[PDB]
RNA sequence: AGUUACGGCCAUAUCUACUGUAAAACACCGGAACUCGUCAGCUCUCCGAAGUUAAGCCAGUAAGAGCCUUGUGAGUACUGAGAUGGGAGACCGCUCGGAAAAGCAAGGUGCUGUAAUU
RNA sequence: AGGACACUGUUAUAGUUAACUAUGAGAAAUCUUUAAUUCUAUGGAAUUAUAUAAAUUAAAUUUAUAUAAUGAAUCU
RNA sequence: UGUCCUAAGGUAGAUGAAUGAUGGAUGGUAACCAUCAGUUUAUUAUAAGGGAAUAAAUCUGCUUUACUUUAUGCAUAUGA
């Protein structure tokens, strides 16, 4: 636990349950554009390309892609400001992140409103995500549902 | 019955095992498994060091050869005559092999030659049924159905059949 | 001192194509790796085995929910060319893959651009032209057998080179080469044909009667002669060229062939067999 | 509707016992004149087609072990915010919110992509 | 934190033919497991048409760059 | 912890390690040879932690990438 590289990594570099060995094909099929949207998960079982310990976990953007290497922005949290920070990485590394794809293909179907309504005289109607308020109403029936009694009861020692 | 049920005869095996300092007792003996049958011997060594027996660490000691056909035959049927073709019930291992040696190698048959001296060997036999291929190919490999293995009584069985012979 | 049930729940249990023997995983990530800037471009391989009487030569090209073949060829269609005394030879993995690389040009259109050599047994690689478009490029799987000189998988890409796709590689595993000397071309072109096939069977006749017809028992029963082999073997080479394509068959429905399959026992037959074993103790 | 060649996810796909399969295929299987490899054509390599469905592959049975999933366990253990609440102390009680596992029952025992042959 | 004795370290006694079955005790440097909390990221730009290259591909085939147009989309 | 290594560096290929059971002339708790079992107990120069079972471990072969030149990042910062 002095100042190194790797210091303080027990659980955190620690290949979990029943889950050892080298991974597979899938990982290197997937390609990388600029522009995407990255997260960093440490697979430790390659020693070339690892970045630092404080990374595991956080999400950049991808700006340049290199025979061996994807570059990654970030933000760093130094003394008082929020830095920029750039990272080399191998590709047995990373992981494609969610979180757009319901938001993408909002965008795709608003776009086809906006199409048929140039064919007429509407206003657009847009797809927009839903508010919660104040409850609803509802309309309860009696024929069925009979009520039932509660009251206190007793107290009773276990043995 | 099925001809794929039988029983064979897989590799005999030949060991002297002479302990000495002396690379002229090993060369001696080197040259009578060449005279018994003309495969060349293989070598053997040490792995570690023992005052009570006199062997040291990573040094020769004993030489054995694996022969197999129809060569193993003709020495087998010269072994079991030294017995008398007697054997006794022990002999016979859980899987199914067995073994056998004596003292002397001028039983067997050959000259006296004096400078070569005298020695003793002891043979171990191997029997498989046919279709022990899968386990040994390196593609496709897997293992041995539960039927095919040879036991205890199936040695006693196809010993006497194949060699009229007393069980003890 | 550990009990039988916590050895059982502490295994890892291995891949299911490496639990039943027939892949190297090592071996096929280093061949399918790409570099990040093609991303565009996927490679392609040429598989080569043989089952115990067949040859199977594919073209691939891998994708995330597995593979897709790209153009096939079987040792067994050989029967209309006129080959069909010996399906596993050294000739037979060479007109497999000839006819198997001849297939795939035809889909893409590069048969008046690229046409096939004579097979002289030469080390020739085949290189670009000046202005249209270049060479198709395949690398080669060997699977898991291991690599001798003259094995009969190396000559399977002499066959894809002299169709014309470009294939690298190095004469060193050939037959007639020897260090620092130039390449025996004729010594090559004895084992292409099947002369040592011949000359083996020329020999059985004056020598062993009895062996020879155990052995080529179907170059007998067929009306084959030896001496006339690589006039018949250079016949079939010559109707690839002319015409590389398959023949259709039929599609026929087997919904009779239901009849030879087991389900499961349901619930109830379960609950009742159990009742009878217990009656018959008591 | 099943096989066979490449696979993706990597135990609902493993392990120990018994039982079964028409056609085609897959195997076992017969040998070292040549290329190649050993002490040993055992393995590997190279030519073959007399024999056999015994094993391997595939599919089934078990108040089977193992893995996967629902319910109970249980509003129980624990915990975010608060008061001039109680006790010599150790600590415990209350208000507004969040919420478990191990067991113990019931049920399951691979799914699938491209191509070829019956 | 809670949980467990299945891996590593530890502990009391009775049974059956070294192996199995019971009732008890445990872990700052043990884990088949696993909350309350703390923290990171998205909640507007995307599509079409045309052009440029000395990169890239078996290939107008991809990766990139321009110009034109089409827009306000969670609560306070 | 101020060390060790021309192989204990680089690459290709082959390979059930430690151990246990049953047997075999002299042969015994313990010498060598065959058969079956064997989920990592063995090894990986060294303190501890992490990783690796068609293996990063043991053998066989061949070699000197224990290189030369343009640019940038990470521990890490206001900073050598
Ligand atoms: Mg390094
Ligand atoms: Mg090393």
């Amino acid at each position: 636990s002095a100042g190194g590289y790797r210091r303080k990594t027990r659980q955190l570099l620690k290949q979990p349950f029943r889950k050892h060995g080298t991974p597979g094909l899938s990982v290197y099929l997937a390609t990388y554009r600029i522009g995407d949207y990255v997260t960093i998960s440490i697979n430790p079982s390659i020693h070339k390309g690892m970045p630092f310990k404080y990374y595991h976990g956080r999400t950049g953007r991808v700006f340049t892609v290199n025979p061996k290497s994807v570059g990654v922005v970030l933000h760093k949290k130094v003394n008082g400001r929020l830095s920029v920070k750039t990272i080399f990485v191998r590709v047995e590394h990373l992981k494609k992140y969610k979180g757009r794809d319901a938001f993408l293909e909002r965008v795709n179907k608003n776009n086809e409103i906006l199409k048929e309504a140039r064919e007429k005289g509407i206003k657009l109607e847009y797809i927009r995500q839903k508010e919660e308020g104040p409850r609803e109403e509802f309309i309860l029936n009696l024929d069925e549902n009979k009520p039932v009694k509660v009251g206190y009861e007793p107290f009773i020692k276990v043995y | 019955i099925n001809p794929m049920r039988e029983i064979k005869i897989k590799k005999l095996s030949i060991v002297i095992n002479v302990g000495g300092g002396s690379s002229t007792r090993l060369n001696n003996a080197a040259k009578v498994l060449k005279q018994l049958t003309s495969q060349d011997c293989l070598f053997s060594k040490a792995r570690y060091t023992l005052r009570n027996f006199g062997i040291r660490r990573n040094e020769k000691i004993s030489v054995h050869v694996n022969v197999s056909g129809d060569k193993a035959m003709e020495i087998l049927k010269k072994a079991l005559k030294v017995r008398e073709y007697e054997l006794s019930k022990d002999c016979f291992n859980q899987t199914g092999c067995f073994g056998l040696g004596i003292n002397e190698h001028i039983d067997l048959g050959m000259k006296y030659d004096p400078d070569i001296g005298i020695y003793g060997m002891n043979f171990y036999v191997d029997l498989k049924r046919p279709g022990d291929r899968v386990s040994k190919r390196k593609r496709f490999r897997s293992k041995i159905g539960n039927k095919q293995k040879i036991s205890k009584e199936d040695a006693q069985k196809w010993f006497v059949d194949t060699f009229e012979g007393i069980l003890l | 001192a550990k009990s039988a049930a916590t050895k059982r729940s502490r295994f890892q249990v291995k891949r299911r194509r490496r639990r039943e023997c027939k892949t190297n995983y090592r071996h096929r990530i280093n061949l399918i790796k790409q570099d990040y800037n093609k991303q565009g471009a996927l490679k392609f391989r040429l598989v080569v085995r043989r089952t115990n009487t067949k040859v199977i030569c594919q073209i691939t090209r891998s994708y995330i929910d597995g593979d897709r073949v790209f153009a096939f060829a079987d040792s067994t269609e050989l029967k209309n060319y006129g080959v069909d005394f010996g399906l596993k030879n050294h000739f037979a993995f060479y007109a497999t893959g000839f006819l198997a690389a001849r297939r795939a040009l035809a889909k893409l259109e590069m048969d008046d651009l690229y046409k096939a050599k004579e097979t002289d047994g030469t080390y020739t690689v085949t290189e670009d032209i000046d202005e249209e478009r270049r060479a198709l490029k395949v690398f080669l799987d060997i699977g898991l057998s291991r690599s001798t000189k003259g094995g009969n998988t190396f000559i399977a890409m002499k066959g894809c080179s002299d169709a014309g796709v470009y294939i690298p590689h190095s004469e060193s595993k050939f037959i007639g080469y020897e260090k620092n000397k130039p390449f025996k071309a004729d010594e090559l072109r004895d084992r292409i044909f099947c002369k040592h096939v011949s000359e083996y069977m020329k020999t059985l006749k004056e020598n062993d009667e009895e062996k020879f017809k155990i052995q080529f028992s179907d170059y007998i029963k067929k009306n084959i002669e030896p001496d006339n082999i690589a006039g018949i073997y250079q016949n079939a080479l010559d109707g690839i060229i002319k015409n590389p394509s398959r023949q259709e068959k039929e599609k026929k429905d087997y919904s009779g062939f239901k009849k030879f399959k087991v389900e499961k026992l349901s619930l109830e037959e379960r609950k009742k067999r159990i009742q009878e074993k217990l009656s018959a103790l008591k």
